[PDB]
RNA sequence: CUGCAUGGCUGUCGUCAGCUCGUGUUGUGAAAUGUUGGGUUAAGUCCCGCAACGAGCGCAACCCUUAUCCUUUGUUGCCAG
């Protein structure tokens, strides 16, 4: 049940030369369900290629993640290009809530019971980079307790 | 090893200070590697070498500089190893995920020349496409099999073989080289002592180290 | 605009012509009328037959016609003799002695007629329209050609309206006089609508 | 009446030189790099060198034709031997 997950789309309008020209840009993510995410850019003169060279990416994409449980312990903060996404564990409630761009990440990554939001540059190619920094940044409990002598 | 005494070489009274701790002396007034420390430094690397051959490992052998532009494969036909003696230039290893192409168009004839289908005409296709195909083994063929980017790159001469150098550190790839009275480590994992201009010795050279990569099939 | 008539006034440029008659010019609409009647009782012998076209010739004291089949058994049947109805059914009509000759096409999944109906046929069977679109291209584009369109119009994958859309490959040259493209316009017909296919192949100049 | 409802028919920059597909490398990215530099041309044209390469299209070539021999014709045309 790997499922392979769509962020935005955005369109690039050019006058040239006489005329125009225009190309779409998709950004996806992959991961694998659990423990790690993958996320990929693509580029194209039409939307379905766009974001078939954007799953070319995100399937040839990973970082790993210092998860247990399919859960967060602590409060973390990613930051890329103006986004700075800080995120906290969500209980008692629905699981997904949070910022737009972040719900397919959190998803692919196995990790969808977190409240998280922008503080920042709202645009998803800077916001899906700040929201895998804090994924990238997170740590177990465990790994800040075991940096103590034996 | 030295045998009967006999040593030749370059340089009779230069040498750089990246290669000052290998040096002992002069003998016939050319500068001469600590006869004690040569094998066990040759061994050493060599080892190495062996080891990423077993783990399967591609390795890769550049051959520009002319005492190997033939021996890299005619002193080594069962070795198991890769093989370039062309002129290199920016892109000549770090463009592999385009240059697959011309990979891709090498299998589309050997997958044909088996084939009766390409022998039932006189030239056409049996000396035609024959001549296509033998052509582009010449600077293709002896890359054609290992697939994607090198496990480890092996040089010549580290003055000489400066941009597969450059191009290995670009993409990771661990180097071997060697070395003799004046050379630069830098961009360079492992070195060993040896020969770069014999006519003579390079042959033979080849077959000490490389035949540790068809080791690699047991 | 700019689609034209392939059908018509691209037909007899690069191409062999489908029909060559003479007649005296105070009849020449009863013999251009006659033209189509001896291809109205012959179309329907071959309604199984995947016919790319048929040429038919009307010499002085003759007519003679040519079948381009994917398929040259269906149109001979039994023992090979059953090819004598497509002379009788047009020498019937046009009262002189008929000859038959048989064609073989070659790539019947590369031809634009044929490629039509394999696309009308899937349309009929409910199928994702993308799915056939895609799969006409990639076995014609595979078979050999220089580039391929295919334009599908009518209740697209379940659409509400009626709808069109199309996919390319490689080049197309519609523009160009002497390109030799190979046309058709199909309709499936149905109780929910027309549905319909539109397709252009270009496999080299003149 | 109206291209201010269309299709077809063509008209124009213009024989102008430039436009894409599979790709590499660089940047968060618009996009860049290459297609820049040295020589040159009818021309992103042909070369030299180089972080770029293959494959296409247009150009050129291809197709039409003219300036003059050779062989074939040989008349009610021509007339040298």
């Amino acid at each position: 049940e790997l499922q392979e997950k769509l962020i935005a789309v955005n369109r690039v309008s050019k006058t040239v030369k006489g005329g125009r020209i225009f190309s779409f840009t998709a950004l996806t993510v992959v991961g694998d369900g659990n423990g790690r995410v993958g996320f990929g850019y693509g580029k194209a003169r039409e939307v379905p290629a766009a974001i078939q060279k954007a799953m070319e990416k995100a399937r040839r994409n990973m970082i790993n993640v210092a998860l247990n449980n399919g859960t967060l312990q602590h409060p973390v903060k990613g930051v890329h290009t103006g986004s700075r996404v800080f995120m906290q564990p969500a209980s008692e409630g629905t699981g997904i809530i949070a910022g737009g761009a972040m719900r397919a990440v959190l998803e692919v990554a196995g990790v969808h019971n977190v409240l998280a939001k922008a503080y920042g540059s709202t645009n998803p190619i800077n916001v899906v980079r700040a929201t895998i920094d804090g994924l990238e940044n997170m740590n177990s409990p465990e790994m800040v307790a075991a940096k103590r002598g034996k | 090893m030295l045998k009967a005494g006999v040593h030749f070489g370059h340089q009779t009274r230069y040498w750089n200070p990246k290669m000052k701790p290998f040096i002992f002396g002069a003998r016939n007034k050319v500068h001469i590697i600590n006869l004690e420390k040569t094998v066990p430094m040759f061994n050493e690397a060599l080892a190495e070498l062996n080891k990423i051959a077993s783990r399967k490992g591609k390795i890769l052998f550049v051959g520009t500089k002319r005492a190997a532009s033939e021996a890299v494969k005619d002193a080594a036909l069962s070795c198991d190893q890769f093989f370039v003696n062309h002129r290199w230039l920016g892109g000549m290893l770090t463009n592999w995920k385009t240059v697959r192409q011309s990979i891709k168009r090498l299998k589309d004839l050997e997958t044909q020349s088996q084939d009766g289908t390409f022998d039932k005409l006189t030239k056409k296709e049996a000396l035609m496409r024959t001549r296509e195909l033998e052509k582009l083994e010449n600077s293709l063929g002896g890359i054609k099999d290992m697939g994607g980017l090198p496990d480890a790159l092996f040089v010549i001469d580290a003055d000489h073989e400066h941009i597969a150098i450059k191009e290995a550190n670009n993409l990771g790839i661990p180097v071997f080289a060697i070395v003799d009275t004046n050379s630069d480590p830098d961009g360079v994992d492992f070195v060993i002592p040896g020969n770069d201009d014999a006519i003579r010795a390079v042959t033979l050279y080849l077959g000490a180290v490389a035949a540790t990569v068809r080791e690699g099939r047991s | 605009g700019q689609k034209v008539h392939p059908n018509g006034i691209r037909l007899g440029i690069v191409k062999p012509w489908n029909s060559t008659w003479f007649a005296n010019t105070k009849e020449f609409a009863d013999n251009l009328d006659s033209d189509f009647k001896v291809r109205q009782y012959l179309t329907k012998e071959l309604a199984k037959a995947s016919v790319s076209r048929i040429v038919i010739e009307r010499p002085a004291k003759s007519i003679r016609v040519t079948i381009h089949t994917a398929r040259p058994g269906i149109v001979i049947g039994k023992k090979g003799e059953d090819v004598e109805k497509l002379r009788k059914v047009v020498a019937d009509i046009a009262g002189v002695p008929a000859q038959i000759n048989i064609a073989e096409v070659r790539k019947p999944e590369l031809d634009a007629k044929l490629v039509a109906d394999s696309i009308t046929s899937q349309l009929e069977r409910r199928v994702m329209f993308r799915r056939a679109m895609k799969r006409a291209v990639q076995n014609a584009m595979r078979l050999g050609a220089k580039g391929i369109k295919v334009e599908v119009s009518g209740r697209l994958g379940g659409a509400e309206i009626a709808r069109t859309e199309w996919y390319r490959e490689g080049r197309v040259p519609l523009h160009t006089l002497r390109a030799d493209i190979d046309y058709n316009t199909s309709e499936a017909h149905t109780t929910y609508g027309v549905i319909g296919v539109k397709v252009w192949i270009f496999k080299g100049e003149i």
